[PDB]
RNA sequence: GCGCCGUUCCGAAGGGACGGGCGAUGGCCUCCGUUGCCCUCAGCCGAUCGAAAGGGAGUCGGGUUCAGAUCCCCGAAUCCG
RNA sequence: ACCCGGUGAGGCGGGGGGGCGAGCCGGGCUCUCGCUUCUGGCGCCAAGCGCCCGGCCGGCCGGGCGCGACCCGCUCCGGGG
C-alpha cells in the first residue's frame, strides 16, 4: 500500500524535498507554541507504528523541548 | 425652489488641516498570531525554492475538464448509509421470499490497484496538509501508465463521496453508457500530465520575491537600461 | 470646598452664568474670544490674498 | 572573600533608580504620516523641572490627526523655548530653535 | 465590511446557559440557622432586667452567624412584637449579646413577665 | 522537577453601554421595565493584594452604670441609596 | 531564517488624476509637489451629489449604498542580516 512509500520517503531525510519539507515545518513550529495539540499527526505512518489509531480519545500533542 | 439655507461644507483633509476619516485599514491590522503565521507560510511557499515533487501540485486541471470529471464521478458515487440499509432490506425481503462499480477512495486502495493496474484515471487533491501522503503517486503513476489528475481542494472531492475530506479516488471500472467521455478525459489528462512529466520534474519552484522589492529591482534596472540607452542614442 | 462636598450644593453655587462657567476666568475667556475671531479674519484676508494671487497669475 | 560593591549594585533592590517623583519619560514623537511627510502643530503648556535630571522638561500638548483627543508629550526643552509657543513637528517643518 | 479600527479583537460570540440535565445534589439543603436556632436564650442578669425596666428592651444571646435583620426578623416572628432596633455585640464568652429596642406601644416588662425571664 | 522569571513583555486580554429593528412574555397588554438575537458604539493598562498615622460623603449637647458611652436614653441634625 | 526600535501595529510599494518649471512639433516625455508658520481660539460622531425602495395622502414621514475619502498588492513600517 502506501504506508511504505510514505515510511522510506520519510526515512530518506538527506533530499532535498525532505530537507525542505523540515526547514518549512520547523519554522512553522518554532513560531506556534511550546505546548499546543496538534488534531492530525505529521507523521500518520509513524504515529500508527506507534500505536495510534483515527478514533475519539486518541489526542496528539505538539510540544518542543529547548536544545542542549 | 431649493432651501438657501443648505450650506456645502468640504472638509479639507490636508495634513494637519482636519482630522482624518475612518477609511479601510485591512492592510494595518494587528492581525493574531495564526492569521499572520498562515499568511507568511504561504509567502514562504511563494518565496523558498520548491522542489518539483511539490511543485507538481501546483498545476491544477482546468475548470471545463473538472466540471465534466465531476459529472462524470456523480454518476459513480458510492453508497449511503441510509441506501446500505435499504438494500440490506431489499436482500432480506429476497430472502424472504452483480454489485455495481463504485469508487475506491483512500491512498492505500488506490495504490494497491494502480499496482494492480486496474485504475483508468486517478484524481489527487492538491490541498492535503501533510503531503508526504501523496508525493510518490504521481511518478507511480507515471510508471504504471495511468493517467493522474489534480484538482483544487479536497472539499470538493470530499463531498463527491459522503465524507468530509478525500485525497485520491480511483476509476476503476465504468458501465458502457460512460466509457466514451472516460476516453476523452483520459486522453486529455494524458496528454497534460504522462507526455509531459519529465518537463514537471525539470520545472523548479518558487524564487519569486515580493512585489515591493520586484519594483525596486524593476527601477533600478529600468533607469540604468535608460542610462545605457541614452549615452549611445 | 472638597470635592465630594459638591453633589450637596445646587446647580448656581456650582458654577457662574457665563461662557466658561466655573471652567475660565472672564479675561482669559474674552481674549479667547478675540483670538477666535481674529486668527479667522486671518484666514478670510489670506483666502482674499490667494484669490487675488490667482487672480493675477 | 565577600561580594565587591560592583558586584552587588549589579542585583539591584538598593541601587535601583529612585523613580517615584519622577514626571515620565522623556521620548520624542512616534513616526506617522504627519512626522513623514507634511508637519503637524503643538503647543507648549508648561515647562517643569524633572528629578533627577539637570534638564528641564516641557509638556507639549498636541492634536492628534486621527482621532479627536488632545495628546500630551514630554519633550526635552531645549534653551531658548517660552511657554505659549508652536513648536512645529515633521518633515516640512522650519529650521529654528524649538522645531523638530 | 470595512476595518475601522486597527486593533482586531475577540468577537462578541454566543454562550449558553446552564441547562443542566440532573442537578449537582439530590436536595436543597434546609435552613440550618432557623428561628429557634439563631436565639439561644434571653439574659436573667440584674444589668439586663435594669435595662429592659429602664430603656424598653430585650436582652438575648444570639449565634454569632446572624445578622440584624435576622435577629429582628427572629424577634418578630418567635415574640409577636414590633422591633424599633437592633444593636448587636460579641461577648469575650464567644456568643452575640443582642439588645433589641422595641416599639413602645408594647412594654418590655410585660412581654418579659410573658416569656418567663424576671 | 517542587516550581522559577516576567507585570505589559513573543496575547483573539471587552460580556460593557446609547440608539434602531424583530419575536417572546409581565402588569387597567395604554405605556414602560425585564430578558433573547441582529445592526451599531467604545481606546486604555493591566486579574488581585497592599496604610486601624496617606486620600476618603456624613453627629453634637445634656443625662445615665459597681464596669460601656460622638454607641444606651432625651433633644437636635446630617450623609448615601 | 534570525535580532532591534515604534505603534492603539493609521495611509508602505507601484499604477493612476491635477497643478507648478525646461526644451520640441493642442500632443507625448525626465524631475519636484499633493493643500496647515505674525497670534497660549476652535476642529469627532459628514455637509453636498447621484441611485434606490418602504409607508401615508405632485405633496408628507422614516431608511440603505457609492462618491466626498482613486486603484492594484504578498510580508505592519523602518534598521541590520
Ligand atoms: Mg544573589
Ligand atoms: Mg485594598
Ligand atoms: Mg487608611
Amino acid at each position: 500500500g502506501a504506508y511504505k512509500y510514505i515510511q522510506e520517503l520519510w526515512r530518506k531525510k538527506q533530499s532535498d524535498v525532505m530537507r525542505f519539507l523540515l526547514r518549512v515545518r520547523c519554522w512553522q513550529y518554532r513560531q506556534l507554541s511550546a505546548l499546543h495539540r496538534a488534531p492530525r499527526p505529521t507523521r500518520p505512518d509513524k504515529a500508527r507504528r506507534l500505536g495510534y489509531k483515527a478514533k475519539q480519545g486518541y489526542v496528539i500533542y505538539r510540544i518542543r523541548v529547548r536544545r542542549g | 425652489v431649493v432651501n438657501p439655507l443648505f450650506e456645502k461644507r468640504p472638509k479639507n483633509f490636508g495634513i494637519g488641516q482636519d482630522i482624518q476619516p475612518k477609511r479601510d485599514l485591512t492592510r494595518f491590522v494587528k492581525w493574531p498570531r495564526y492569521i499572520r503565521l498562515q499568511r507568511q507560510r504561504a509567502i514562504l511557499y511563494k518565496r523558498l525554492k520548491v522542489p518539483p515533487a511539490i511543485n507538481q501540485f501546483t498545476q491544477v486541471l482546468d475548470r471545463q475538464t473538472a466540471t465534466q470529471l465531476l459529472k462524470l464521478a456523480h454518476k459513480y458515487r458510492p453508497e449511503t448509509k441510509q441506501e446500505k440499509k435499504q438494500r440490506l432490506l431489499a436482500r432480506a425481503e429476497k430472502k424472504a421470499a452483480k454489485r455495481p462499480p463504485v469508487l475506491r477512495a483512500g491512498v492505500n486502495t488506490v495504490t494497491t490497484l494502480v499496482e494492480n493496474k486496474k485504475a483508468q484515471l486517478v484524481v489527487i487533491a492538491h490541498d492535503v496538509d501533510p503531503i508526504e501522503l501523496v508525493v510518490f503517486l504521481p511518478a507511480l503513476c507515471r510508471k504504471m501508465g495511468v493517467p493522474y489528475c489534480i484538482l483544487k481542494g479536497k472539499a470538493r472531492l470530499g463531498r463527491l463521496v459522503h465524507r468530509k475530506t478525500c485525497t485520491t479516488v480511483a476509476f476503476t471500472q465504468v458501465n458502457s453508457e460512460d466509457k466514451g467521455a472516460l476516453a476523452k478525459l483520459v486522453e486529455a489528462i494524458r496528454t497534460n500530465y504522462n507526455d509531459r512529466y519529465d518537463e514537471i520534474r525539470r520545472h523548479w519552484g518558487g524564487n519569486v520575491l515580493g512585489p515591493k522589492s520586484v519594483a525596486r529591482i524593476a527601477k533600478l534596472e529600468k533607469a540604468k537600461a535608460k542610462e545605457l540607452a541614452t549615452k549611445l542614442g | 470646598v472638597r470635592p465630594k462636598v459638591l453633589m450637596r450644593l445646587s446647580k448656581t453655587k456650582k458654577h457662574v452664568s457665563r461662557a466658561y462657567g466655573g471652567s475660565m476666568c472672564a479675561k482669559c475667556v474674552r481674549d479667547r474670544i478675540k483670538r477666535a475671531f481674529l486668527i479667522e479674519e486671518q484666514k478670510i484676508v489670506v483666502k482674499v490674498l490667494k484669490a487675488q494671487a490667482q487672480s493675477q497669475k | 572573600g565577600r561580594v565587591i560593591r560592583g558586584q552587588r549594585k549589579g542585583a539591584g533592590s538598593v541601587f535601583r533608580a529612585h523613580v517615584k517623583h519622577r514626571k515620565g519619560a522623556a521620548r520624542l514623537r512616534a513616526v506617522d504620516f504627519a512626522e513623514r511627510h507634511g508637519y503637524i502643530k503643538g503647543i507648549v503648556k508648561d515647562i517643569i523641572h524633572d528629578p533627577g535630571r539637570g534638564a528641564p522638561l516641557a509638556k507639549v500638548v498636541f492634536r492628534d490627526p486621527y482621532r479627536f483627543k488632545k495628546r500630551t508629550e514630554l519633550f526635552i526643552a531645549a534653551e531658548g523655548i517660552h511657554t505659549g509657543q508652536f513648536v512645529y513637528c515633521g518633515k516640512k517643518a522650519q529650521l529654528n530653535i524649538g522645531n523638530v | 465590511k470595512i476595518r475601522t479600527s486597527p486593533t482586531f479583537r475577540r468577537p462578541k460570540t454566543l454562550r449558553l446557559r446552564r441547562q443542566p440535565k440532573y442537578p449537582r445534589k439530590s436536595a436543597p439543603r434546609r435552613n440550618k440557622l432557623d428561628h429557634y436556632a439563631i436565639i439561644k436564650f434571653p439574659l436573667t442578669t440584674e444589668s439586663a432586667m435594669k435595662k429592659i425596666e429602664d430603656n424598653n428592651t430585650l436582652v438575648f444571646i444570639v449565634d454569632v452567624k446572624a445578622n440584624k435583620h435576622q435577629i429582628k426578623q427572629a424577634v418578630k416572628k418567635l415574640y409577636d412584637i414590633d422591633v424599633a432596633k437592633v444593636n448587636t455585640l460579641i461577648r469575650p464568652d464567644g456568643e452575640k449579646k443582642a439588645y433589641v429596642r422595641l416599639a413602645p406601644d408594647y412594654d418590655a416588662l410585660d412581654v418579659a413577665n410573658k416569656i418567663g425571664i424576671i
